[PDB]
């Protein structure tokens, strides 16, 4: 199964990708 | 699931389930990174003490 | 019921149930925390 991992957006724990524009699924956020 | 930094406090926990604690963190101070200050006008005394 | 200064590790969280940590510790490091009359000759040797 497929969990719904939800978290929020806080620095520095959730970074928003500069290129993510063009990337899809878990590759939008990167952080702690 | 939530992977969240989610203080645990009394309200949450008797509500939600939380694990121990990945980090330790209390509340500090901000101050400025200490400027270098303006000479008094008698410093040329600084080298020996009064 | 243990009551005691006990470390929260993997091998006795999975056989011992841990209640929330009430203090926070790790490794530290410490260390041991008068001029002479006559110093003023010091710079130069007797």
């Amino acid at each position: 199964k497929t969990v719904v991992v939800t978290t929020i957006l806080e620095s520095p724990y959730v970074m928003m990708k500069k290129n993510h524009e063009m990337l899809e699924g878990n590759e939008r956020y990167e952080g702690y | 699931i939530a992977i969240a930094p989610l203080t645990i406090t009394l309200v949450r926990e008797e509500v939600i389930d939380f694990s121990k604690p990945f980090m330790s963190l209390g509340i500090s101070i901000m101050i400025k990174k200490p400027q270098k200050s303006k000479p008094g006008v008698f410093s040329f005394l600084d080298p020996l003490a009064y």
